């Protein structure tokens, strides 16, 4: 059971940031890539290549 | 403008292949081979014969498909899904191991199997093997089925029983009580859409790979009938 | 009066139908080698249902036939070309129904998505085949004085035959069919009791009437709509003075009812169920 | 050695020090994506048996699906015709994959063994044995280096020159059944039986981090497009997203009128949406910010085993054991 003890103490000792700013972040990403995802904005029929 | 007439070429030459292997995927028949350890599961597809395992072998002019898995071993099964459209599953379990309990870890693993989600419409063929090692310890033995299943001693041999000639009572009551005791699992959820076919079965034995053959046609026949609303 | 019942009628034949082959055309689950006989059966009986009974509620109802001889001549031959195309399709399933049962392991090679449309081809045109062929051309046609004279009015459009073509259609389009069905279902009722018994061996300490009910439908309303008129067919050609022409016509006229039933009996399965109620519904 | 309760005591309260608010309070005020209805531009058909896998191209143009008749056929989404179709030694598989540059295809199945196949020569070109377990899941993390996942609770990275496992990976307890890969393929992610999820490292080989919210097996696990979140979903029809810094689940997407397993997790280009496989049926589209329903992806008539979406995000493919495969705009 000593790698167990061993992986358990080396998981332990990390970084971590409060998940607000993981929030913040994540927001950030999904508005700024908002404009380029066909599935979301539907986007005219002569770009489509399955029409 | 050729590259279409290319591509479309392709793929009439893929689709006639295709069609010439469609006719053999519907002829043949696939099995399911499923035992647990000290079985005689080895001895059983040896004398059909004569991480997985395939064994053809035709009778009568059709294709008969059987599987063996032995490489992927545990107490938890994932892999079972895999095996939702076969004609039939094989269950090879030892008589004569109910006091080595052996007989009841059997017998909940055909409970695990009958009430799968996946397996609601499969059958099962049923092989008690070691018909002559429960004899001999049936007869003249020290040790008796009353102390490790206490059901026994309450239990009278059905009226309709066909003993083979020569045999004595008491291994025929042993039999037939271990015989119904998966029958009692099997008929208590079957709605009708799959049954459990027993046999008896020990070393010296001919007649498996005909057992299996009547057993899956009288699987689809009884399939056929039910889907018409006549059975 | 009658006109509603008539309409009913038809509102009936017509809507069954339809919604049958609408069910089985929009979804690819019934695309089955079995649905391609009942959508031949429904096509026939939606041909009929829309063709030969209302013209021929308005020959009755009117009492006065308002068309050319041509169209009595044309609506004749549609009229026996469905009734025996609708009959040689039940003979065709319960054929198909027995193969399935009695052979098992050979039922996939038996059958296939291409031999299912030269069978319903071949039926089609034997079907067609004694339908206009002797009827476009005259030799249908009687010689008594009754006849002539009505073949002559451009206003009276009745049926007058003579024996052979009288014993031939009939034996063509019922009786034959009707040997083969017999024994079909005989058949398949033997196999059906042979398994219940062995089930009743096997596990009856632990735990013959939906057969017998099935099959009974199945016969029963087929014998029933169609088997007085194809007897009185004969009775009235081999001697004259015993069959009115009320009777016949309504004998006639019951026998057309029976594609209002099809529907009703070959698509009560649980998958046309949930067709039925995914469009529609 | 009963020390370990009062370290998983620590990283509890460790994890649960950082937790100053939900997902949801910060994501409050943002206008919803609306009702999105997708419909059928293409079916293909050609299976004869159900679908176990598939991998879209990186060219968004070519795809690639197992079945289990035995048989690979590559597909063209476009003119939806048939390129190649390669009959398989053993009829059981269970995942396939898609070589980056596009020149190879790898299936594995109940037997212990990944194959490989060149496109560009159709002949296999190698064959990698070693583990004692049926395969889930393979990735082609590069042209002659590929990683997968096995039933006997082992991941292990291969060089398909040699043929011979170079690292190895350990520490699950149940079978590993998906993983996936970051977009820099430096770290990857894997689910397994034991309802946990654990981070690994390619170059190093160790366990980074482990993640234990789900309550039932883990059956499908996808990444987040930055690359610090990811998605699982398992039998209890539930999805959740966790988060690689912050080091627990930030938000569940689940509904009190599906009890149905769940088979396949993806995500779009701006992982705005989340479409996930459900064993009703039918397919199901998320919203990731809000846990709000947005679509429902019907017209398959059998359990739906696969799911992907293009590298340019301009469509959506599912595969199902009804032996058909719908792409959907
Ligand atoms: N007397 C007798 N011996 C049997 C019978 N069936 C199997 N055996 C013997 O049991 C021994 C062990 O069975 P094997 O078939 O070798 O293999 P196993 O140990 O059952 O395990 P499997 O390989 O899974 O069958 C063999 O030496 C067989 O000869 C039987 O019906 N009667
Ligand atoms: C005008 N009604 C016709 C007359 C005779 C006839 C019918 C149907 C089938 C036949 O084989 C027939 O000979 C009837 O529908």
């Amino acid at each position: 059971a000593r790698k167990l003890v061993e992986q358990l103490k080396m998981e332990a000792n990390i970084d971590r940031i409060k998940v607000s700013k993981a929030a913040a972040d994540l927001m950030a990403y999904c508005e700024a890539h908002a404009k380029e995802d066909p599935l979301l904005t539907p986007v005219p029929a002569s770009e489509n290549p399955f029409r | 403008r050729n590259e279409e007439k290319a591509q479309r070429e392709a793929n009439k030459k893929i689709e006639k292949q295709l069609q010439k292997d469609k006719q053999v995927y519907r002829a043949t028949h696939r099995l399911l081979l499923l035992g647990a350890g000290e079985s005689g599961k080895s001895t059983i597809v040896k004398q059909m014969r004569i991480g997985i395992f395939e064994t053809k072998f035709q009778v009568d002019k059709v294709n008969f498909h059987m599987f063996d898995v032995g490489g992927q071993r545990d107490e938890r099964r994932k892999w079972i899904q895999c095996f939702n459209d076969v004609t039939a599953i094989i269950f090879v379990v030892a008589s004569s191991s109910y006091n080595m309990n052996r007989l009841q870890e059997a017998l909940n693993l055909f409970k695990s199997i009958w009430n799968n989600r996946w397996l609601r419409t499969i059958s099962v063929i049923l092989f008690l093997n070691k018909q002559d090692l429960l004899a001999e310890k049936v007869l003249a033995g020290k040790s008796k089925i009353e102390d490790y299943f206490p059901e026994f001693a309450r239990y009278t041999t059905p009226e309709d029983a066909t003993p083979e000639p020569g045999e004595d009572p008491r291994v025929t009551r042993a039999k037939y009580f271990i015989r119904d005791e998966f029958l009692r699992i099997s008929t208590a959820s079957g709605d009708g859409r799959h049954y459990c076919y027993p046999h008896f079965t020990c070393a010296v034995d001919t007649e498996n790979i005909r057992r299996v053959f009547n057993d899956c046609r009288d699987i689809i026949q009884r399939m056929h009938l039910r889907q018409y609303e006549l059975l | 009066g009658m006109g509603i019942v008539m309409s009913l009628i038809v509102l009936a034949i017509v809507f069954g139908n339809v919604l049958v082959i609408t069910a089985i055309a929009k979804f690819e689950r019934l695309q089955t080698v079995t649905n391609y006989f009942i959508t031949s059966l429904a096509c026939a009986d939606l041909v009929m249902g829309l063709a030969v009974v209302p013209f021929g509620a308005a020959h009755i109802l009117t009492k006065t036939w308002t068309f050319g001889n041509f169209w009595c001549e044309f609506w004749t031959s549609i009229d026996v070309l469905c009734v025996t195309a609708s009959i040689e399709t039940l003979c065709v399933i319960a054929v198909d129904r027995y193969f399935a049962i009695t052979s098992p392991f050979k039922y996939q090679s038996l059958l296939t998505k291409n031999k299912a449309r030269v069978i319903i081809l071949m039926v089609w045109i034997v079907s067609g085949l004694t339908s206009f062929l002797p009827i476009q051309m005259h030799w249908y046609r009687a010689t008594h004085q009754e006849a002539i004279n009505c073949y002559a009015e451009e206003t009276c459009c009745d049926f007058f035959t003579n024996q052979a073509y009288a014993i031939a259609s009939s034996i063509v389009s019922f009786y034959v069919p009707l040997v083969i069905m017999v024994f079909v279902y005989s058949r398949v009722f033997q196999e059906a009791k042979r398994q219940l018994q062995k089930i009743d061996k096997s596990e009856g300490r632990f735990h013959e009437h939906k057969a017998l009910k099935t099959l009974g439908i199945i016969m029963g309303t087929f014998t029933l709509c169609w088997l007085p008129f194809f007897i009185v067919n004969i009775v009235h050609v081999i001697q004259d003075n015993l069959i009115r022409k009320e009777v016949y016509i309504l004998l006639n006229w019951i026998g057309y009812v029976n594609s209002g039933f099809n529907p009703l009996i070959y698509c009560r399965s649980p998958d046309f169920r949930i067709a039925f109620q995914e469009l529609l519904c | 050695r009963q020390e370990a309760e009062q370290l998983k005591n620590q990283i509890r309260d460790a994890r649960k020090a950082c937790a100053d608010a939900t997902l949801s309070q910060i994501t409050n005020n943002i206008d919803p994506v609306g009702r999105i209805q997708m419909r059928t531009r293409r079916t293909l058909r050609g299976h004869l048996a159900k679908i176990y896998a598939m991998h879209w191209g990186t060219d968004s143009r070519l795809l690639v699906s197992a079945s289990q008749d035995g048989k690979l056929i590559i597909w063209d989404s476009y003119t939806t015709n048939k390129v190649h179709a390669i009959p398989l030694r053993s009829s059981w598989v269970m995942t396939c994959a898609y070589a980056p540059s596009g020149n190879y295809v790898a299936c594995g199945g109940l037997d212990n063994i990944c194959s490989i196949y060149n496109l560009k020569t159709v002949r296999v070109s190698r064959e990698l044995a070693g583990h004692t377990g049926y395969l889930s899941c393979c990735r082609f993390l590069d042209d002659n280096q590929i990683v997968t996942s096995s039933g006997d609770t082992t991941c292990a990275l291969w060089d398909i020159e040699t043929g011979q496992q170079t690292t190895t990976f350990t520490g699950h307890t149940g079978d590993v059944m998906s993983l996936s890969l970051a977009p820099d393929t430096r770290l990857f992610v894997s689910g397994a039986c034991d309802a946990s999820a654990k981070l690994w490292d390619v170059r190093e080989g160790m366990c980074r981090q482990t993640f234990t919210g789900h309550e039932s097996d883990i059956n499908a696990i996808c990444f987040f497009p930055n690359g610090n979140a990811f998605a699982t979903g398992s039998d209890d029809a539930t999805c959740r997203l966790f988060d690689l810094r912050a080091d627990q689940e930030l938000m569940t997407y689940s509904h009190d009128n599906i009890i149905c397993g769940i088979t396949s997790v993806s995500f779009s280009k701006s992982g705005r949406l989340l479409l996930a496989g459900y064993d009703d049926f039918n397919c199901n589209v998320w919203d990731a910010l809000k846990a709000d329903r947005a679509g429902v992806l019907a017209g398959h008539d059998n359990r739906v085993s696969c799911l992907g979406v293009t590298d340019d995000g301009m469509a959506v493919a599912t595969g199902s054991w009804d032996s058909f495969l719908k792409i959907w705009n």
